[PDB]
Order: C-alpha cells, then sequence, then structure tokens
C-alpha cells in the first residue's frame, strides 16, 4: 500500500505471496494451499478471534466470522 | 495539519528524548497523516494522532484544559 | 552504447527521490516531490551563438550539479538507465568539497 | 527522388515504436508511446544567422541520433517512406560506439 | 501581370490535393487534408537583417519545394491562379532528381 | 496637406472591394471581404535598426503593391481620402508589367 | 514648469476630438472616438540601443504628427494641460505643407 | 543606512497623493488614484548590455522625475521611508525650471 | 559541502520573516508576508552573453542585498540551511554603511 510509503517498483520476489494452486471463474477467485506458515496463520486467526469479542455491533460480527472461516475451516 | 514541514523541527527534538508523542490537532489530513503513518510504521519515532474534542469555541477551551492537565502549551 | 551530447547539451543522472532523512533523524515519507541534484556523464563542445567558434562549457564530465527541472529538460532511456538532457543554461551550480 | 534539406534542416527516419523488450525479457505491449531515436539521411549547408557566411552542421549523413519530438518537427512522405524534418536545434545527441 | 516578391519572400503554387493514390493502388477519397508541396515562380533579392547588404536566397525560380503551411504563409490571386507567399524560413527542402 | 511617413513607414491607398467579376463573367455580390491590393503615395527614409545610418526602402512612390492587412496596419483620413499606414515589413510584393 | 523628455521620448498634445465636420458639411455628433493627431512640445536626445553613442530623433520641436494611440502611450498633466508621452516608435508620420 | 542601487536602477520617493487642488481652487477629494511624480535619491553605474563597459545614466541624484508606475516598479522600506526602485527605462521625463 | 554558483548566479540566504517591530514599538503579528533582504554566500564568474570573455559581477561574497523574489528565484537545501539561487538581474541593491 501507499499509506506505508511503498511503491510497486521497490518490491522483490520476497514481498509476493505464494500458493500451490489458484482458480478464477467469471466471478470467483480461490486460493488453495498457501506458503504462509501455520505459525503466522494461527497467529493472525487468534487476532480476528478477538475482533469478534469486541465487535459491539451485529453486522460487524457477520463479516469477522466470514474471514475466520475463510482462514480456519471452510464455508 | 496538512504540511509535514511544520512538524519537522518538533518531531526531531522528540527523536532525541526517545519518548513517544501524541498529536492532538484540530485534524491531521491527507498529506501529513500519510507521513506520520509512514514514519511511526518503520519504528522511527512512535507517534499517534487524534481529532480534538467537540467543535466551535469549546474545542479550543477543551484543548486548553488538556494543556493544563499535561503541563503543555496550546499552539 | 554511451551517449554523445550535441554542443551546449549536458547529460545528467538524477540522484535520490527526497533521500529519506530531511531535517535530521526524521524519515520523510514520500511527500509528492522529486530530486534537483544530479551527476554529469557527458558534455558537448560548447555554445555556437555569436558565430565566433565555439566556447567550451564550465562543467567537467563527473561533477555533482544542481539544476532547475524546467521545460527544456528532457527525459531519456540508455542501456535501461534513467537519464536527463538539458542545456548548461538549465544548470545552476556545483556541489564541490 | 532523394530529398534536399535547406540549410539548418536535418532529414531523419524514426526507429522502432517501443522495441518490444523494455526492461529485459518482458515484451511491453503497445502502451501508447512513440520512438525518440532516428537515423540521418540528408543534411543542409548550415545556419545563416549572424550574417557571417554559413557554419556547417555537426551531424554527418548517417548518424544514429536522439531528438526531441517538439513542435518544429514535421512529418513527410518520400517514395512512400516515413520521414521527419527538423532543425539541428531539435537534435539532442548521437549514439556512437 | 507577373508578380515581384519583396526580398526574402518566395512565390509558390501548390500541387495536388492528396494526389489520389496514397499507399499505392488505393485511391484515397478526400479525407480532409491539403498539399505541402509546391513550385517556385518568383524570388526576391534576399534577407536584409544584420545590415550587411543583402544575401541572396538558396531557391532558384522553378524548384519543386516542400514547405510548412504555417502562419506566415498567405494566399493570393494572380490572373486568376492560386498562389502562395511566404518567406524562405517557411521553406524546408527541395525535391531534386 | 500631403503626408510625410516617418522612415520605414509606407503610405498606401486600398484598391477595389472585391472588383465585381471574380472568376470571369460572374459578378460576385459583396461576400463579406476586403481588398489586399494598394498604391503607394509616400515613403520614409528607411529602417534605423543596426545603428548603421539608414538603408532606403525598396518601394518607389507609386507602385501597385500587395500587402498583408495585419495588426501593424493603421487606417487614416487625409483631405477626406481613405489611406493606410504600415511598415515595409507588412508589404509582400509588387504588381509590375 | 516646462517638461524634459528622457531620450527616445516625445511629448505631444492631442488635437480635436473628431473636429465636428467629417465628410464635409455634416457635423458628426460625438460618435464614441478620439483624435490621432498631435503637436510636439519637447524631444529627448535619442535612442541609446546598440551602445554607439545616441542618434538624435527625426522630430523637431513643433511638428504636427500622426501617432498610434498604442499601449506605450501614457497620459499626463502639466500646469493643467492635457499631454501625452510616447516613444518615436509610436509616431507614424508628419503633416507638412 | 543609505541605499545603493545596482547599475541601471534608480531610487525615487513618490510625491503627493493627488495634491488636493486639481483644476485650480477645487479641492479634489481622494478619488481613488496615486502620484506619478517623484524625486531621485540614488543612482547606479549604468546599463551593462552590449558588453561595452557601462554607460552612465541621464539622471543625477536629486531630479524631480515623471515615471510610469509599471510592473518593473517595486516598493521598499528604508529607515521607515516610502521608497521605489525601478530602472531608467521606467523613467519618462524631468521637471526642470 | 559548500556550494559553487555557475557564472551569473548568486547564492543568498534570506533574513527575518517581517522582523517583528515594523513601524517602531508595535510588534506586527505575522500578517502573511516574506522577507526581501538577504546575504551573499557565493558568486559565479560572470555573464557569458556577447561572446566577449566573461565580465565579473558587482556583488562581493558577503554583502547585504535587496532582491526581487521573482520567478527566476529558486529555493534550495544545503547542509540543512535555507538558501536561494538567482541571477544578478534579480538583485536590485546593496545595504551599505
Amino acid at each position: 500500500s501507499e499509506e506505508i510509503g511503498m511503491e510497486l517498483e521497490k518490491a522483490t520476489l520476497e514481498d509476493l505471496g505464494q500458493a500451490k494452486r489458484v482458480v478464477i471463474n467469471k466471478d470467483t477467485t480461490t486460493i488453495i494451499d498457501g506458503v504462509g506458515e501455520e505459525a503466522a496463520i494461527q497467529g493472525r486467526v487468534a487476532q480476528i478471534r478477538q475482533q469478534i469479542e469486541e465487535a459491539t455491533s451485529d453486522y460487524d460480527r457477520e463479516k469477522l466470522q466470514e474471514r475466520v472461516a475463510k482462514l480456519a475451516g471452510g464455508v | 495539519i496538512s504540511n509535514i514541514r511544520e512538524m519537522l523541527p518538533v518531531l526531531e527534538a522528540v527523536a532525541k528524548a526517545g519518548k513517544p508523542l501524541l498529536i492532538i490537532a484540530e485534524d491531521v489530513e491527507g498529506e501529513a497523516l500519510a507521513t506520520l503513518v509512514v514514519n511511526t510504521m518503520r519504528g522511527i519515532v512512535k507517534v499517534a494522532a487524534v481529532k480534538a474534542p467537540g467543535f466551535g469555541d469549546r474545542r479550543k477551551a477543551m484543548l486548553q484544559d488538556i494543556a493544563t492537565l499535561t503541563g503543555g502549551t496550546v499552539i | 552504447m554511451n551517449i554523445r551530447p550535441l554542443h551546449d547539451r549536458v547529460i545528467v543522472k538524477r540522484k535520490e527521490v527526497e533521500t529519506k532523512s530531511a531535517g535530521g533523524i526524521v524519515l520523510t515519507g514520500s511527500a509528492a516531490a522529486k530530486s534537483t541534484r544530479g551527476e554529469v556523464l557527458a558534455v558537448g563542445n560548447g555554445r555556437i551563438l555569436e558565430n565566433g567558434e565555439v566556447k567550451p562549457l564550465d562543467v567537467k564530465v563527473g561533477d555533482i550539479v544542481i539544476f532547475n527541472d524546467g521545460y527544456g529538460v528532457k527525459s531519456e532511456k540508455i542501456d535501461n538507465e534513467e537519464v536527463l538532457i538539458m542545456s548548461e543554461s538549465d544548470i545552476l551550480a556545483i556541489v564541490e568539497a
């Protein structure tokens, strides 16, 4: 993002994500099996787990659970 | 606060005391904000920014109260 | 291929896009601005005007120079390197010692 | 018919419209842009200004030159070949060795 | 009456309005455009500038010349023939052999 | 009173407002246009520029001349006759024989 | 106090605001217009340009002159008299005999 | 501190803001206008242009001069006095005797 | 690094942003305005124009000068000091004694 003062130009292969496979339809992108380690994942997941805890709204709870499922199990 | 230039002198005296800084301005808009962000992000100097309480006349007086509690000068 | 400026023209390469430190310790995030400093690479003979032969230029190949990014300044691509071509008139000073 | 530039004028033919490779291995698809490089074909005597006879130009028939596609640059058709006519003033450098 | 250009001025007559064949066999229908080619008819002494007498022009009465249809180019009517008057500065080249 | 142009200035009187016949037999009705032809009446010394004395003009009192009705052309009233005042620069040619 | 023009400058006083008679017997009522004629009162040394000393002007104190009421023409008040200050360049002719 | 104009520059002090009497006995109330008259205080060497050394100016320290309050005229503050700085070109005449 | 102006260029540092006292005893609060005064730091050889060698400048390293903050005035950063670069043409006077 540019909000951290980055430009696309100073980005080497190491800034790019990786997976084993991806598929995209007319309107559906899907990433199977990322290279990100289950340390980092389970870390980030436990963060969004505490987003639900302090989501004081209802529509705010809906989205958060969605990403947690996108990251934890499946949908 | 639009122009980062206005911060520089202060932001640097704060980089010698090694202590973080809270910026309570009337507002911190596009230009300056984006910068502060970039700066605080790279672990340069820890800084946060927040709008002043209320609006109109009391804002200035309420900001002033804040000065008193903290022993600082309204600018 | 190395370039060859055509009398009165100087070829320079820009320096750093606001070398992140302006002021001192504070790292100025990219605040919409460019660099005015640059290094000389090649220099032409001199100005033709006045008839009288051609007077050589006051810039030697390799000075660190401050210029005005005016209209007469053009941008070019050589071996894939970011270079500029302007006349001496657009060059303002040198950074010596 | 071969052309004949009228002192101070140079006749050049443009090169390749972003020779598809910019950067290295990557084939840059036509990204809305033109070529600034060109080859000399014919050259006039020289500039008349200052009265004093006519001083010859610094470009020999057949150099590879970088120019500024400015306003004074015109486009022409000769035997059905894409050619340009500008003054030396509009020519910026040479690509030697 | 035959005309008489006043030093530095050239009198030329335009050629064909996109001679219908551009490209080769294809007859380009009138696509909103004019002709840049023309023939000399009369020529003045020369440019006065610089004081120093008057230097004659490089165009002989009757050349086939390419010019720039700029602002300094005026249009005139002689015996009922379509003619143009511009200075040498507006003439760019000759079509020889 | 007869006039007296002040060096470099020419005094001319316009001719006919589209002499009703353009083309041949057809009488062109006034189609919103003026006349570019005129006759000389008086001529100043010459241009002062360059210091060097004053070079006389190439127009003799009484030529039939074509001029450009530009900005530098002014309109005047003498004894009640419609006259114009411009410099030689604004005069383009002569209609001889 | 009488004035003193500073080389190249002429001091003139306008004449009559459309002297009510234009055409002949008919008294043209004020039709929104001014006078272009004027009389010389004082004259400076001459033009400095070109270095070379100072060449005196071609207008003698007291001629009746036609000028162009251009931008370089200023308006002034002397002893309470309506006067104008312009350069010779703005003066076009003289009304002699 | 007394000032020091840098060749070609003149330092003048304005006179009175419409000296209340214009016309004669009638005291013109401030009608939105300024003064064009002024007095010289200091004078630079001369104009450098043309190379040739430096020709001195035609204004002596202390004349009463009429100038054109043009663009090249700047306003300044010295010891707390209202002063102006323009070049000779902006000065039009002198008020002698 | 100390700077090096390229002939005809002067390097100056501005003075005080309306030194709070204008008038006398009254402290003028910042009323939206800048300073026109400045000190010289470095000076180039001289102007090249006219061919004829190079004439040196009339400003010695260290004068207190008044300048016109025009367009040709640029702003620069040296060792972290606020500096300006303009030509002599933009400098108007000196504050001596």
